[PDB]
Formats: structure tokens, C-alpha cells, sequence
């Protein structure tokens, strides 16, 4: 079966590269307007000690991920003056300049659908503000449609879009000739594929939302904590010591102070776990970027599903989002099939093509493309004889070389 | 966390000792709210905003395409660890030293060591 | 070295030496003295341990990933983009290190460029061909054939050239002719 049609697809993918910060130190959470608290912890002063260089550790490998998956180039392309790319209108992942931010209508749309510190859960504040990211999503977006992948290795060299996509075609198989005889074709299963992740999009993140929702539970397990008395009979330790003498309190304010450093332990060490997973995630999203949009991966089930294209990078908060251009056949018949022809004895194997057949006549064309040409010479080669092929037909070759001695 | 010469107030905090300019100058030390600050031109801590790169842009065309003259031989160095160091914590050994009674208190928590 | 300050730190007692207990207090009433010592220090090993854990992860993460580029980018050529290094990598060489290893990648980056136009196809006598793996382009009115990457001007001839339907299909083509060695050798 030889596909005779094709069609184009997008495909979505949400993948997570980096969280939330958020800083606790034992001076707002275990101790209090009080004296006495302080005094003991400076016997597990070590615990804290260590909470205060491991909560520290997390925020500065954020900001180091946010540099491998967002920041492959030293330049900032912007988007080219002339809208014309070769028959395709490109408007829904360029920058809209009449919108208040440098963002496209597609990064806008996904925008919407993605106390505390007094008791010692202070919020660090992210380096790279929501207007750095997108400059760097833009530069990316400007490099695929008129370089493509010259710009990430050396200097920027200009093509035509018109021709730069017949280079993305042949990296399948398909010869060039074919996107030329079929440029309207493409132009409109582009623009309609578009159309189709815009109406989606509009009417699902769900693998950048449930890692918000871990992050506020575990909070608010710490602020239930507080509120137990931890076998005695208050929790606040200005009512504590206005009820009874520190000579006698200390069988009660020694339980509270461990049993918050239970609380403390537990709470980072879920926090290490969680950074590992963000931090596998973001070592897989940064391979993508340089594989699926730098350059054409050949790789399956890795940018998208089926052949990979190009690709198109966006910005999500806490995220990223890739727009993989993946290739599909559709629409195939049934041909018969040969391994070989036998001329005057010699066997004729193919080079990068099979043999094909109606029923009738004797064609031929390639792996991917139902092409039909005549049995020429220099398209196969001879390899001995016939009688060494198990499966082998007769058929009389055309030979290109006999009407040119005419 | 604090309401606010060379007084700067951002998003991230408030810093007291650094002149806010108009220039933009390569990131250095991280501060907060894409606010970088460094030890630039008499020279003196100056604060200012974080520049992302050169902006430049690629005249697009239809009929013209560049073609590479020259090549060159960039030789790159990367690190990756291997393996690291190997210790061993014993029970009969930090927890207790030359006692008796230590060790017998030792025996109910026996899962734990093992 | 946090774990020798855990053997100096009383955990809320009088002292931190085990032999101090038994000598200025009772065995039947230490027994409170020395379980806060224990329990305080069962803490710092059941933490020291899960720090080990989540750095052996970092470690084996980092050998697996390492392990890939050994037999790859040395073993071999990886075809892949920005894999072995930053640019075309060739041939690699590994070198030794202590608790790691350093990799030596050689690159393959072009340097200056020119411009030149170009055409996606070219007319002869009403057909359109097309290049092999090259690209058509042109210093002066001259039209010659080069490759994607260097710099090598050849002759436009049939055998780089071939037809694929007529003139009338192809949007924004160009027409010129076409040298065919084919005719001197039969004069």
C-alpha cells in the first residue's frame, strides 16, 4: 500500500519546567514574642541550621532551568517587517503589538486558565519577571521562520520560507518536486490544523495546575501544626507563659519544639523529592528544545507523534508549550509489488525505490509517494544473474540510453 | 519584606546604597524582578535593569539565500561527575561509646540500625 | 562535619557525654537523661541518610547521562542537533578526571558568509528542474549549482538537474538555459 495523500497535523504537548519558591525559617514558625523559646532551640539549632542551606538550594536551580530550556541564543531576533512568508499567514504565534504585552493571542489565551508569612512561610519572588520570557520565545519564533537552525550554530543565515520548507519536507524521504506541485495544498492544511488547537484551546492544562494544588496543600499542613498543643494544652507561647512559671513550663514548651521539628523535616523532605521530578522534567524539556526545534529530529514518539517538521516553541507560566508540525498519511490504494526485473539476464535492484505495478504496466517510484515513472537505467543497478533471485519477474526495461544514440 | 540616599523600591525589596539609571548593562549579581546590580562606572554599586541580549533582526527575502565561505574548529569542554566519596555510620560506634547501659537501650531500636 | 557537633549538642539535658550522666546521677533515674541523647541522635542519622539518597540520585543521573555520551559521541558519530558539544561534532575525545570525567568535542561552526540570489526552479525548454541535494544560485546573471554548505560554484548540467512536469506549475519560476554534455559527444 503506497500513500497517494497527505495531511497535516499539530499536536500539543504541556510539559513543566519550573515552581513556586518558598523560603521557612525556624525564627517566625518554632519561636515567638517570646524568651525562653530561643534558649532551647540553640540545643537543635543544627536541625535549622540545615533548612536554611537546603530551602536555598531549591530557588537557584529554578532560575538555573528557566537558563537551559529558554535560553539557547546570545541574540534577541524580532519578527520580520514583511507579513508575506511564502503564501503562509503567520499571525497567531507572532507577537501582536496593539496588546499590552509582547505576547501572541495563543500565549494570551492560556494566561487565564493557569497571611501565610507571618507564621514563617515567606514567598521569594522569581527572578525573571512574565515580560523576560516572552523576549526569548519571540527571538526563537523569529529564527525558525526565516532561518530555521542555521542561527544556533554560527550566524544567521537568510532563506526563503518558500524554499526552507521543501527542506523540512525531504527529511523523510519525499522528494522536493512534490511540495512545489502541491504549495496550495499545504498552505491550506496549515492554516486549517491552526484552527483546529485555537477552538481546543478556548473551550485543559491540568500538568501545570496539580502542581500548584501540591504545593498550597503542603502549606497549609504546616499552619494546622501551629494550632496543636502536642499533649499539653494551648499552642500560643504568650499563653503559655502567662499561665505558668518557665521553672514549670519547660515539660511543655520542649514538646512543642519537637513536635514542630517533626513537622519541619517532614515538610523538606517532600520539598527534595518534588524538586527531583521538576528537575528531570526540565533536563527533558531542554533536550527538545535543542533537537525538535533546533533542527529535524528523526526520533519517534519524541516531537509529537509520527514524522516531525519543525516546531514552535511558546511561553507558559511555570511551563512551556511546544506546537509540533507532525506529518500523516491518508488516502492509500493497493499495488502490486516486485523485489526485481529481469531484462537480458542481469537483475535490476532498485536504489531508493520499489517496484510497482496496475495490473498492466511496470512502474516505479519511491518509499513514501506514489510517483508514477517508467522503468528507466539509471534509476537501478545490475547484480548478476536472474537465476541467484528467489522472487524475481520478466519485464522489458525502456533503457533511456537506446533513443539517444538515434 | 520592608515599605520604602539611593533609595530603589521594587517588586522584589527595597535597597538603600545604589543610584537607579536609565542605562542597561549585562546581569550580574541576581536580585529580584529581573534587577540585577554590579560594580560599575568614579565607580560605585549602581543598580539597573538586566539587558536580554543584542537586539538584531534578519532582513527576510525571496530571492536570496547566504551561503557559508569559511569554516572554522571550535573545541568545546564539558563536566560531568561520576562518582563521589563513600562513608559508613555505625550504631555501636557514634551513638554509644565505652558503656554498658547505652547498648541495652540500643536493642528495642535494633530495626532502625539494620 | 555536622555530624561530630551532634555528638557535642545536650539535646535539651545537662551534658552531652555519656560516662557524665552515669557518674553525677543514679542509674535508676538516667534512664530519662540518656533516651533524650539517643533519640536526638536517631534524628540526625535518619536525616543524614535521606541526604545520601537524593545525592546518590544526582550522582546516578549524571553517570546515566554521562553514559549515553560515551557511547556516542566517542563511540561514533551522533547525527543529533546540540548533543555532543555546540555545533557539528565529529570525533570526541574523553579524558580522565577525579569523581568525573571530561569530554573533548570538536565542532564543526562556518565562519563568515556572503549573499547571493537564488531560485527555486529553473525553465529550459518548458521544463522544470530541479537540484539534486543542492542549491541553485547566481553572482551575476551567471546561474551555477553549490551545495548547503560550502562555497563551490559548479556548472548547472542534466545530471544534477531533473524534470518533473512542465514550467506552468511551479509559483515565482525563473527561465534559463541549460548546458547538456550530452550533445558535444555526439558531434
Amino acid at each position: 500500500a503506497i500513500p497517494t495523500n497527505f495531511t497535516i497535523s499539530v499536536t500539543t504537548e504541556i510539559l513543566p519546567v519550573s515552581m513556586t519558591k518558598t523560603s521557612v525559617d525556624c525564627t517566625m514558625y518554632i519561636c515567638g514574642d517570646s524568651t525562653e523559646c530561643s534558649n532551647l532551640l540553640l540545643q537543635y539549632g543544627s536541625f535549622c541550621t540545615q533548612l536554611n542551606r537546603a530551602l536555598t538550594g531549591i530557588a537557584v536551580e529554578q532560575d538555573k532551568n528557566t537558563q537551559e530550556v529558554f535560553a539557547q541564543v546570545k541574540q534577541i531576533y524580532k519578527t520580520p517587517p514583511i507579513k508575506d512568508f511564502g503564501g503562509f499567514n503567520f499571525s497567531q504565534i507572532l507577537p501582536d503589538p496593539s496588546k499590552p504585552s509582547k505576547r501572541s493571542f495563543i500565549e494570551d489565551l492560556l494566561f487565564n486558565k493557569v497571611a501565610q508569612k507571618f507564621n514563617g512561610l515567606t514567598v521569594l519572588p522569581p527572578l525573571l519577571t512574565d515580560e523576560m520570557i516572552a523576549q526569548y520565545t519571540s527571538a526563537l519564533l523569529a529564527g525558525t521562520i526565516t532561518s530555521g537552525w542555521t542561527f544556533g550554530a554560527g550566524a544567521a543565515l537568510q532563506i526563503p520560507f518558500a524554499m526552507q520548507m521543501a527542506y523540512r519536507f525531504n527529511g523523510i524521504g519525499v522528494t522536493q518536486n512534490v511540495l512545489y506541485e502541491n504549495q496550495k495544498l499545504i498552505a491550506n492544511q496549515f492554516n486549517s490544523a491552526i484552527g483546529k488547537i485555537q477552538d481546543s484551546l478556548s473551550s485543559a492544562l491540568g500538568k501545570l495546575q496539580d502542581v500548584v494544588n501540591q504545593n498550597a496543600q503542603a502549606l497549609n499542613t504546616l499552619v494546622k501544626q501551629l494550632s496543636s498543643n502536642f499533649g499539653a494544652i494551648s499552642s500560643v507561647l504568650n499563653d503559655i507563659l502567662s499561665r505558668l512559671d518557665p521553672p514549670e513550663a519547660e515539660v511543655q514548651i520542649d514538646r512543642l519544639i519537637t513536635g514542630r521539628l517533626q513537622s519541619l523535616q517532614t515538610y523538606v523532605t517532600q520539598q527534595l523529592i518534588r524538586a527531583a521530578e521538576i528537575r528531570a522534567s526540565a533536563n527533558l524539556a531542554a533536550t527538545k528544545m535543542s533537537e525538535c526545534v533546533l533542527g529535524q529530529s528523526k526520533r519517534v514518539d519524541f516531537c509529537g507523534k509520527g514524522y516531525h517538521l519543525m516546531s514552535f516553541p511558546q511561553s507558559a507560566p511555570h511551563g512551556v508549550v511546544f506546537l509540533h508540525v507532525t506529518y500523516v498519511p491518508a488516502q492509500e490504494k493497493n499495488f502490486t509489488t516486485a523485489p526485481a526485473i529481469c531484462h537480458d539476464g542481469k537483475a535490476h535492484f532498485p536504489r531508493e525505490g520499489v517496484f510497482v505495478s496496475n495490473g498492466t504496466h511496470w512502474f516505479v517510484t519511491q518509499r513514501n509517494f506514489y510517483e508514477p515513472q517508467i522503468i528507466t537505467t539509471d534509476n537501478t543497478f545490475v547484480s548478476g544473474n536472474c537465476d541467484v533471485v528467489i522472487g524475481i519477474v520478466n519485464n522489458t526495461v525502456y533503457d533511456p540510453l537506446q533513443p539517444e544514440l538515434d | 519584606d520592608v515599605n520604602c540616599s539611593n533609595v530603589f523600591q521594587t517588586r522584589a525589596g527595597c535597597l538603600i546604597g545604589a543610584e537607579h539609571v536609565n542605562n542597561s548593562y549585562e546581569c550580574d549579581i541576581p536580585i529580584g524582578a529581573g534587577i540585577c546590580a554590579s560594580y560599575q562606572t568614579s565607580q560605585s554599586i549602581i543598580a539597573y535593569t538586566m539587558s536580554l541580549g543584542a537586539e538584531n533582526s534578519v532582513a527576510y527575502s525571496n530571492n536570496s539565500i547566504a551561503i557559508p565561505t569559511n569554516f572554522t574548529i571550535s573545541v568545546t569542554t564539558e563536566i560531568l561527575p561520576v562518582s563521589m566519596t563513600k562513608t559508613s555510620v555505625d550504631c555501636t560506634m557514634y551513638i554509644c561509646g565505652d558503656s554498658t547501659e547505652c547498648s541495652n537501650l540500643l536493642l528495642q531500636y535494633g530495626s532502625f540500625c539494620t
